[PDB]
């Protein structure tokens, strides 16, 4: 399956379509809206490599409920990539997953 | 701890310099 890098530096690969699954109605990536009016159309895969994560879980307006975001970042040029997602209760499945956010990969999906 | 925030992208910071210089890399 494709590639998805980062599209500021393309040195690595973060996931590929193999991975993408859709968690819920909204299929595997929409539109979701932050506290400040930014606008992530976001892309749900299983399994993500080269991220950093920035701090700790949070459920502050998660677009996914039941899930806490934490920050993930480009291991190489700390460009913004995506959220890892971690379930907040043992019934979720799956207990984690990236929501990756569109603008920040290439190719373009 | 972290009390400044990335509007963009809810990433936290301790200190508000390293903020400012973040929010320009979303560019
Ligand atoms: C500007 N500013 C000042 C404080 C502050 C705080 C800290 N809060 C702690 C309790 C009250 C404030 C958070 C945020 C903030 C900024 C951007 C985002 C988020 C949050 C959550 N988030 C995604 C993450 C993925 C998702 O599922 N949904 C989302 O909405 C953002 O893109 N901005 C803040
Ligand atoms: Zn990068
Ligand atoms: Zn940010």
């Amino acid at each position: 399956s494709t590639s998805l890098s980062c599209k500021q530096c393309q040195e690595t690969e973060i996931t590929t379509k193999n991975e993408i699954f859709s968690l819920s109605l909204s299929g595997p990536m929409a539109a979701y809206v932050n506290p400040h009016g930014y606008v992530h159309e976001t892309l749900t895969v299983y399994k993500a490599s080269n991220l950093n994560l920035i701090g700790r879980p949070s459920t502050e307006h998660s677009w996914f409920p039941g899930y806490a975001w934490t920050v993930a970042q480009c291991k190489i040029c700390a460009s913004h990539i995506g959220w890892k997602f971690t379930a907040t209760k043992k019934d979720m499945s799956p207990q984690k997953f990236w929501g990756l956010t569109r603008s920040a990969l290439l190719p373009t999906i | 701890e972290r009390p400044f925030h990335c509007n963009q992208c809810g990433a936290s910071f301790t200190q508000k310099g390293n903020l400012l210089r973040h929010i320009k890399l979303h560019s």
